[PDB]
RNA sequence: GUAACCGGAGAGGGAACCCACU
């Protein structure tokens, strides 16, 4: 019913009024560790190659 | 531990005032007279010496690691 | 009572209790009875006298100690049983005088009502001006405020040791701190707080810090973590400290082992980081397999000192302590002496920070919306008395039930030093320079830095290690 | 059921809108042929959103009734909420 | 549609502070002057500390921080130096840094106070603020040493301004004040009688604040720039003005280049 | 470990532009000026000097995020007058103001020293 | 010999009993340390009442 | 190779090789601290 | 990403978010989003899950995004509201006597994302151009929204009597054609209540537009707060010293009434209330007298309260605090209760060893005639600690039942 | 612990001057873990003979 | 243009109790 999951981070929250309600600020350390899998396509092939 | 070099708020140098402050307190001077004898007009700088605890003396009572 | 007050046969700890309406008269001598000292009151007068106070004030020469005071028959130890059958007075002056009579039959008086508090609650300035859950939270967070926890912290090889660079005794203090030795090993810095809504980065119980003050060393601390290891365990599987060599030992991390000395340890004073070997230990393989201790991930400190010795089994034993300073960043949990906790929301430099008519910029800005529901009026009175004390040159007195100091007296004292009598000041906006339309409440307040840093809580994961029984992600 | 007997709502519910968009943008990510001429945008989710707005997604939805029957609703044929 | 003409008169000149008044300028301009005073006035402070030995009870980074907070007398060398990020040389040269050395060992039974006097510079004119105090005062304490304890270190001093770190902040207290009597009423006193009079106010004891004028504009900006000891208080203002002017000139150059590249 | 370097507040990366100019499509003769690695210190004086020009219909600045190092200056001028030339005239008037202020301050110092 | 009983610091049979502050500093002990705890496996233990 | 250590009690630099009991050649004291390293340490003053 | 605070109680606890990269090492979420998550930023930790498949990413985008989750199905109300500085600053900003200079109006409008770049004609053209706070909040309000709300301090007789549609107190918030015509915006207008301005905005315009409405409100109002300023201080908690005398008189007559009720009970002169015994009817009389005294002292406190007070500036806006918090700070803390009754007789027929036996007086059973300013006498301090201990215990005990 | 009987956890009237009223953990040990007042002393026992 | 010279090996017990955080 509940279990540990990959691709999850946790840290302390702090206020920030200078971003919309749908935005959330995350540190570069967290963003540089958690990954998202993009499928290559001729549209983004050059961008992903550079990445 | 030791007196900070500068006041956290102002930034005025306070690191050289501690020994003179203790010397003045080793006299008839009160704290309020010693502080402005040292030239501390702002309470930001005054609290730096008024509330400082000098723990380096308690630290020096222990024998060092080497000789 | 006569024998107990002279310690002839009955010792002081023994409690005699007479139930009157029900004829029992009980005497208790067993251990575990909790009791506190109380003054002795005859007709309407204390047995404590000017002569007692004088001969005890000149102590360390007349050696008239508390034991001699007890032997004089001036104080007794009263437990709860005997506290039921006795009549106390809070203050001899205010409760033993001719007036509209309330009791006129007192038996004991309290030395000072502030002694009903504990240790962590005796450091709260003006604790009777706060809502009680605030005081409870401050008593809980006083155990987490970082400071010089002990004088011999450098010889003390200890895990999770936290010391602050520049601890300060509070500008406003209770008379009970000198007995807790809080003014000798304090945990906190007398910060200049401005209770104002500056930008909105402190809205929900958060706080702005002065980046320039932090650069100058404000609430800067160093984190000591110690690592222990001992060699040994079988007939031939002998543990040994050495530098693991790739062709010899089989199992190795990608971590660089050159930081180790050839005896298997790091010399103190070497920069270290996550996944860096600290103790090179290998076990013989029936070539060899290592059991080297790795530095905890994302610590990134510096080795302080390395000690080698023998445990009680005569095997080589090593403990290594690592320094890592913790510069106050946003998210670090800060709190006052009134249960007003909060994490740093943003750090502005001195230019960005509001300022008085002088160049005084608040080290800390907290949201005013934290006062009205929490009702920490003790926090406001502390912030006022701190300014009064830092201007007068005296250390402020915040004894709970003093009754000799109040908001009106503190305000009148402050008005003499060129400030608004209620502590408010006219700050100027740090960005535009326009003076803020409202006047800002500002003054020195004793804030504490708690152990709950954000670098010790932040972590992520992307398909990391896995448990052994069920192939789910690990925990911790 | 036949085209005559359709009792379900003609509005594309939020769950259908979410899942159709996800499963169509996934196809676009696997280099499925786009049904709408794009203006240089590269994100498959925005491509799927544009296809949904233009009503060109080559997907139909099978709505299972509680009794066990089902209805085949074409994405072009039912009303999109947003 | 053009610039206004500001005037300045000095009300007090001292080696410690400068107090003066600026007339006929904008509130934003005055605030930016006050702001460059704290942030963008380059001075010389040590940023590179190498400790060869430290047997004291204050650890290495504590000692380095206390050393960095020590101001250095840089009145004219800060203008002729270069930022280490801009100098063509390797790690350090005399053209972008100043070397410091500190070798103190306590041998007698008396506690040894390691002060800023014990710092030996390579440049005789770039030193701590123990230069001249004749016309008794102590010097900045670094650490106290027990018998047998010592510390040896070598340090370099870089050029920086207060936006990087507070150790490059040449000023201690920058008092800023305009309209001391609340004529503009940019602030609103609920009880003006309770508020003490400002130092620059011109009002009798009967009157509490100046009458409101809707036509008024913020002028007569009062400064009290207090130097920490590194730069002279009179040259802090000049350096801040020069820095702001060159920053504006650089922004104008970048804008002109962008416009001429866009057209 | 996420602390940005202290020099990030004023140092341009390789390839970054100190100033960026974007035309505002919402209203005519309006432009957005994006300045990198500057802050209120420059934005406030630029806005104040722009507001003195009668041919400027709109002038203001903002920092999108204090953690970021950017400032956006939107200038709208009357037709026959360009926001770009308004900005450069404001800059060249502020520079003259600062130079005159320098001259007068050093003169005041000289007469204060034994005068 | 029956065994070895763990002993509380600053107790009446502890080795730090009645020592002056200078002696405590010579022994690398804190004069402000209240004592009242046991050292077992090199870890301070405190009997909660 | 030498790995000079420090006695906790008499503070005497005494030579010890690998795989020897932790002993001080005088005073018999059994707790040793290692040394300060020789490699360069660079500290910013921030 | 989907982003939750771990004690998830409802579906507004796991909400989607767009990732923005920021330097330091803390999660940063907008302050309106604090209310659904029940966050406090007092050391809270929140854990963040990244959807990995593009299908579930799109699913989160179309289902659980925070702008789509503004209005709950639990009580058909919006969940996010203007909170904790922005609400108070909006109350102070939309007041009638709020006027903004030309430069200030440009600075504020620079923070509007949904601004057409068109400066509105100022409410005053001569002697000198000045705008009004309502005139800027009208630009803040999106589209063409029509709603009517009432301010917290709206008098009851105002609607019945004249000046109904021309409010002397600038209450009765009226928004017409997406333009704030009159009224001071408070919790009851921009909060989480049903029919609020934000609720009408969400129901009329899109969820994205209401998101932009939050963003514009918070940015522009927090940037006007740089000029306005908002604090709280020890002077905000002081009275006129005539109010102090009035409160002391009220307390003294209440104490005399309690004493004479005790006298009537002792001389058997008190008739028990039908349906109650003598003990509970005596308790009822004592509680009625003490509660009436506390209410009168509180009302005297609010009457003495000034227009410029920060306590009132917070409570009227509804951002934080209640009207009894001011009473407990200034006039009277109140009577301490344990299990609903007065402080029980822990000792032998008395409460503390400082009180005479069988003392039913207000000071002997938990009533605190002192406020948080005058401090608490040690008996009152102990009684207040014992009263707050009950609530602290309840807070911990209640969770293990409510979660189950 | 974790018991719904709040009566043991409550601050009793006989805690005056022997147990700190303010100091207690906020977790599931409210009122169960309580510290000691300043002058509060615990009797050590002796023979009643 | 050779018998890749090792193949980047990371997965690193668990149970119990205690303290603490929201
Ligand atoms: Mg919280
Ligand atoms: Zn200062
Ligand atoms: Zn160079
Ligand atoms: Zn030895």
């Amino acid at each position: 019913m509940g279990k540990r999951v990959d691709f999850s981070a946790r840290t302390v929250i702090t206020p920030d009024p200078n971003l919309s309600i749908d935005q959330v600020g995350v540190p570069r350390s967290i963003a540089a560790n958690m990954t998202f899998a993009e499928i290559v396509t001729p549209f983004n092939i050059d961008r992903l190659q550079e990445l | 531990m030791i007196i900070p070099v500068r006041c956290f708020t102002c930034g005025k140098i306070v690191g050289n005032k501690w020994e003179a402050y203790l010397g003045l307190l080793q006299a008839e001077y009160t704290e309020g007279d010693a502080l402005d004898a040292l030239g501390l007009k702002r309470y930001c700088c005054r609290r730096m010496l008024l509330a400082h605890v000098d723990l380096i003396e308690k630290l020096l009572n222990y024998a060092p690691l080497e000789k | 009572r006569k024998l107990r007050r002279q310690m002839d046969i009955i010792v002081s700890e023994v409690s005699m209790i007479r139930d009157i309406r029900e004829r029992e008269i009980r005497i208790y001598t067993d251990a575990g009875r909790i009791c506190r000292p109380l003054l002795i009151v005859e007709k309407q007068k204390l047995l404590l006298k000017k002569r007692h106070i004088d001969q005890l004030k000149e102590r360390e020469y007349n050696n008239y100690s508390w034991q001699d005071l007890v032997a004089s028959g001036v104080v007794e130890y009263i437990d709860t049983l005997e506290e039921e059958t006795v009549m106390l007075a809070m203050t001899p002056d205010d409760l033993q005088e001719k007036e509209v009579a309330y009791c006129s039959t007192y038996t004991h008086c309290e030395i000072h009502p502030s002694m009903i508090l504990g240790v962590c609650a005796s450091i709260i300035p003006f604790p009777d001006h706060n809502q009680s859950p605030r005081n409870t939270y401050q008593s809980a967070m006083g155990k987490q405020a970082m400071g010089v926890y002990i004088t011999n912290f450098h010889v003390r090889m200890d895990t999770l040791a936290h010391v602050l660079y520049y601890p300060q005794k509070p500008l406003v203090t209770t008379r009970s701190m000198e007995y807790l030795r809080f003014r000798e090993l304090p945990a906190g810095i007398n910060s200049i707080v401005a209770i104002a809504s500056y930008t909105g980065y402190n809205q929900e119980d958060s706080v702005i810090m002065n980046r320039s003050a932090v650069d100058r060393g404000f609430f800067r601390s160093v984190f000591y973590r110690s690592y222990k290891e001992q060699e040994s365990k079988g007939f031939d599987q002998e543990e040994v400290f050495e530098k693991p060599t790739r062709e010899t030992c089989q199992g190795m991390r990608h971590a660089i082992y050159d930081k180790l000395d050839d005896d298997g340890l790091i010399a103190p004073g070497v920069r270290v980081s996550g996944d860096d070997v600290i103790i090179g230990k290998t076990v013989t393989l029936p070539t060899k397999r290592d059991c080297s201790t790795f530095l905890r991930t994302s610590e990134t400190g510096i080795v302080d000192q390395v000690m080698v010795t023998l445990n009680q089994e005569g095997y080589k034993f090593c403990k290594i302590r690592v320094r890592s300073v913790r510069i106050p960043q946003i998210g670090d949990k800060f709190a006052s002496r009134h249960g007003q906790k909060g994490t740093c929301g943003i750090q502005y430099r001195q230019e960005d920070m509001p300022f008085t008519c002088e160049g005084i910029t608040p080290d800390i800005i907290i949201n005013p919306h934290a006062i009205p529901s929490r009702m920490t009026i003790g926090h406001l009175i502390e912030c006022l008395q701190g300014k009064v004390s830092a201007n007068k040159g005296e250390i402020g007195d915040a004894t709970p039930f003093n009754d000799a100091v109040n908001v009106q007296k503190i305000s009148n004292l402050l008005s003499d030093y060129g400030y608004h009598l209620r502590g408010n000041e006219v700050l100027y906006n740090g960005f535009t320079g326009r003076k803020i339309t409202s006047q800002i409440f500002i003054g020195p307040t004793y804030y504490q830095r708690l152990k709950h840093m954000v670098d010790d809580k932040i972590h992520s994961r992307a398909r990391g290690p896995i448990q052994i029984l069920n192939r789910q992600p690990m925990e911790g | 059921q036949a085209n005559q007997k359709r009792i379900t709502t003609p509005y594309m519910t939020k769950y259908e809108r979410a899942r159709v968009l996800g499963t169509r943008a996934l196809q676009i990510a696997m280099c499925a042929p786009v049904m709408v001429e794009l203006e240089g945008e590269t994100d498959p989710l925005l491509i799927a959103m544009k296809e949904l707005k233009a009503r060109k997604i080559p997907i139909i939805i099978r709505r299972y009734l509680p009794d066990g029957s089902y209805e085949d609703w074409g994405v072009d044929e039912l009303i999109i909420s947003d | 549609p053009y610039a206004n003409q500001p005037t300045v008169r000095i009300t007090e000149l001292t080696d410690e502070n400068v107090k003066f008044i600026i007339e006929n300028t904008d509130l934003a301009v005055a605030n930016s002057i006050r702001r460059v005073f704290i942030a963008e006035v380059p001075i010389i402070a040590i940023d590179w500390v190498q400790i060869d030995a430290n047997s004291s009870v204050l650890h290495d980074e504590f000692i380095a921080h206390r050393l960095g907070l020590i101001p250095l007398t840089s009145d004219d060398i800060v203008d002729k130096l270069q930022y280490s990020r801009d100098c063509t040389c390797e790690e350090f040269c005399p053209e972008c840094s100043v070397e410091f050395t500190l070798d103190v060992r306590c041998n007698e039974d008396q506690t040894r106070h390691v002060t800023s006097r014990d710092l030996i510079s390579n440049s005789p004119r770039v030193i701590p603020v123990t230069s001249r105090n004749r016309d008794e005062q102590d010097d900045i304490l670094i650490v106290k040493l027990r018998k047998g304890q010592e510390l040896r270190l070598r340090a370099y001093a870089k050029k920086g301004f207060g936006k990087e770190h507070a150790k490059w902040n040449p000023t201690a207290g920058v008092a800023f004040e305009y309209d001391p009597d609340n004529a503009l009423r940019h602030t609103v006193y609920p009880k003006p009688e309770e508020w003490p009079k400002s130092e620059y106010s011109e009002l009798d004891e009967d009157e509490s604040q100046a009458p409101y004028d809707p036509n008024g504009k913020p002028e007569r900006f009062y400064y009290n720039v207090e130097s920490c000891g590194s730069l002279r208080p009179e040259t802090i203002v000049l350096s801040a003005l020069s820095g702001l002017k060159k920053k504006l000139s650089d922004l104008q150059t970048q804008l002109s280049h962008e416009i001429q590249s866009d057209v | 470990m996420n602390a940005p370097p202290a020099f990030e507040s004023f140092l341009l990366f390789e390839g970054e532009k100190k100033i960026t100019i974007n035309k505002d499509t919402k209203v005519p003769n309006a432009c957005l000026f994006t300045i990198n690695k500057e802050d209120h210190t420059l934005g406030n004086i630029i806005k104040s000097q722009l507001l003195k020009d009668p041919q400027v219909l709109f002038a203001g600045y903002k920092v999108p995020h204090p953690l970021e190092h950017k400032i956006i200056i939107r200038v709208q001028t009357t037709p026959d007058y360009s926001p770009q030339e308004a900005f450069t005239n404001a800059i060249t008037d502020l520079i003259s103001e600062l130079s005159l202020l320098e001259e007068r301050f050093r003169v005041a110092i000289k007469d204060k020293q034994e005068g | 010999f029956i065994g070895k009983i763990p002993i509380m610091l600053r107790s009446t049979y502890c080795l730090l009993n009645g020592l002056t502050d200078r002696d405590l500093c010579e022994l690398n002990e804190c004069p402000l340390d209240p004592g009242g705890y046991f050292i077992i496996n090199g870890s301070e233990k405190v009997l909660i009442a | 190779q030498p790995m000079i250590y420090i006695c906790g009690e008499c503070h005497t630099e005494n030579e010890i090789k690998s795989r020897d009991p932790i002993r001080c050649r005088e005073c018999g004291y059994r707790i040793m601290y290692k040394k300060r390293t020789k490699r360069l340490v660079v500290f910013d003053a921030r | 990403v989907i982003f939750n605070r771990q004690p998830t109680l409802h579906k507004m606890s796991m909400m989607g978010h767009r990732v923005r990269i920021l330097p330091w090492s803390t999660f940063r979420l907008n302050l309106s989003v604090t209310t659904p998550y029940n966050a406090d930023f007092d050391g809270d930790e929140m854990n963040l899950h990244l959807p990995q498949s593009l299908e579930t990413r799109a699913e989160i985008q179309e289902l659980a995004m925070v702008p789509r989750m503004i209005v709950t199905p639990q009580s058909n109300r919006p969940v996010m509201g203007i909170v904790q500085d922005t609400l108070t600053a909006v109350r102070k900003f939309t007041k009638r006597d709020v006027f903004l200079e030309r430069g200030e109006v440009m600075n504020l409008l620079m923070f509007l994302s949904t601004w057409d770049g068109k400066v509105p004609q100022p409410a005053i053209l001569k002697p000198r151009p000045l705008w009004t706070g309502k005139q800027i909040f009208s630009l803040i309000i999106p589209g063409h929204i029509n709603c009517i709300r009432t301010h917290s301090t709206h008098p009851d007789d105002e609607d019945s009597g004249p000046y109904k549609h021309i409010s002397p107190g600038d209450t009765k918030v009226v928004v017409e054609n997406g333009e704030l015509i009159m009224g001071i915006l408070c919790k009851k207008s921009l909060g989480t209540s049903a029919g609020s301005l934000v609720h009408i905005s969400y129901l009329e315009m899109g969820h994205d537009i209401t998101r932009l409405f939050y963003s514009n409100i918070q940015t522009v109002i927090n940037n006007w707060l740089l000029i306005e300023g908002h604090t709280i201080g020890i002077g905000d908690s002081i009275a006129d010293s005539k109010t102090y005398q009035d409160i002391q008189n009220t307390i003294k007559k209440a104490k005399q009434d309690v004493i004479e009720v005790i006298e009537k009970a002792h001389n058997n002169e008190l008739e028990p209330t039908p349906g109650n015994t003598l003990r509970q009817t005596f308790e009822n009389q004592v509680n009625r007298i003490l509660n009436d005294a506390r209410d009168k002292t509180g009302s005297s406190a609010q009457k003495s309260l000034s227009e410029y007070n920060n306590f009132k500036s917070m409570v009227v806006s509804g951002a934080k605090g209640s009207k009894i918090n001011i009473s407990q700070v200034i006039a009277v803390v109140g009577q301490q209760n344990v299990e609903g009754k007065r402080i029980p007789f822990g000792f032998k027929h008395r409460t503390l060893p400082h009180f005479i036996k069988d003392d039913y007086g207000p000071e002997s059973r938990g009533f605190v005639e002192n406020s948080y300013l005058a401090g608490l006498t040690p008996t009152e301090f102990f009684f207040h600690a014992m009263g707050g201990r009950e609530g602290l215990i309840d807070t911990a005990v209640k969770t293990a039942e409510t979660g189950y | 612990r974790d018991g719904k009987l709040a009566k043991p956890r409550q601050l009793h009237n006989t805690l005056w001057g022997m147990v700190c009223p303010a100091e207690t953990p906020e977790g599931h040990a409210v009122g169960l873990v309580k510290n000691l007042a300043l002058m509060a002393y615990i009797s050590v026992g002796s023979q009643p003979s």
